[PDB]
C-alpha cells in the first residue's frame, strides 16, 4: 500500500 | 454558534456549486475533496480499491497507520503525496466502522492532524502554503 | 487549528460517501445540503430558477431579504420552510457575486444566522431539534 | 418569490 500511494502521489505531482 | 455553522456551511456549498468560494479556507477544503476523489480513482484503476486493500488487525491500527505514513514521506514531501495521506486516512475511517470499530475514527483524525501539524506543515509553509495547492488543483 | 479543520472535513466527506457520519452535526449539514438541492429543483420545475428570479437593487438587499423571510414565516414555521429559508439565502449569495457585489455575502450570512438564532431556534427546540430534521430527510 | 417558497416549503413538510 505504501509504495502504491507513493506512485500515484508522485504521478499527481509530476502531472502539474 | 451551531446555527451559524449551518449557515456558513450550505452557503459555502451553494457558492461552490457556482464556481465561487465562501473563503479560501473553503476552497482548500473543496480542492482537497476533489483531489481525494481523483486520487482514489486513479489508485483504483492502476491497482485495487484502496479501502478493500485495508485489513486492520485489532489493536494495531496506530502501528499500521504510522508505518504507511512514515514510509510515504520517507524521502520527501509533495502535494500529490499529501493527497495520498488524506485519502489513506479516509479509507481507514471507512474501513473502520465497516468492521464496527467506530472508536478508531476520532483516533485516526488525531493521528492525521498531529502528523500534519508537526511533520508536514513546515514543508507546506516553504512551498507557498495551502493557497498554492488550490492553484495547481483548480 | 486550520490543519485539524482540513482533516475533520474530508473525513466527514469520505464517511458521507459511504453512508456514514463524522458527527451528527455533520449529518445535519449533509441533510441540509441535500434538502436544498431537492428544494431548488422542485422550485425550478414548478416555477422559475430561484436565482434567476432574484434582481437586487443596490442598497436594498437587507430590505429584500427581511421582506421575503418575514413573509415566509408569517403564519408559522416548519422544516420545509426552513429549507426554503436556506435555499433563498444561498440563491441571494449566488445572485450577489454574479453582479460583483461580494461584500453582501458575509452580510447575508449574518442576516441568516441572526434570524435563525432569534426567531427559528425556539421552534426548532420544541420540535425535537435538528436531529429530528435528519430523520425525516434521510 | 415569497408565496412560491411557501408553497414548495409546505409541500415538502406535508410530504413527510
Amino acid at each position: 500500500i505504501a509504495q502504491e500511494l507513493r506512485l500515484i502521489g508522485d504521478l499527481f505531482n509530476a502531472y502539474y | 454558534q451551531s446555527n451559524r455553522e449551518l449557515v456558513v456551511d450550505f452557503l459555502s456549498y451553494k457558492l461552490s456549486q457556482k464556481g465561487y468560494s465562501w473563503s479560501q479556507m473553503a476552497a482548500v477544503k473543496q480542492a482537497l475533496r476533489e483531489a481525494g476523489d481523483e486520487f482514489e480513482l486513479r489508485y483504483r484503476r492502476a491497482f485495487s480499491d484502496l479501502t478493500s486493500q485495508l485489513h486492520i488487525t485489532p489493536g494495531t491500527a496506530y502501528q499500521s497507520f504510522e508505518q504507511v505514513v512514515n514510509e510515504l514521506f520517507r524521502d520527501g514531501v509533495n502535494w500529490g503525496r499529501i493527497v495520498a495521506f488524506f485519502s489513506f486516512g479516509g479509507a481507514l475511517c471507512v474501513e473502520s466502522v465497516d468492521k464496527e470499530m467506530q472508536v478508531l475514527v476520532s483516533r485516526i483524525a488525531a493521528w492525521m492532524a498531529t502528523y500534519l501539524n508537526d511533520h508536514l506543515e513546515p514543508w507546506i509553509q516553504e512551498n507557498g502554503g495551502w493557497d498554492t495547492f488550490v492553484e495547481l488543483y483548480g
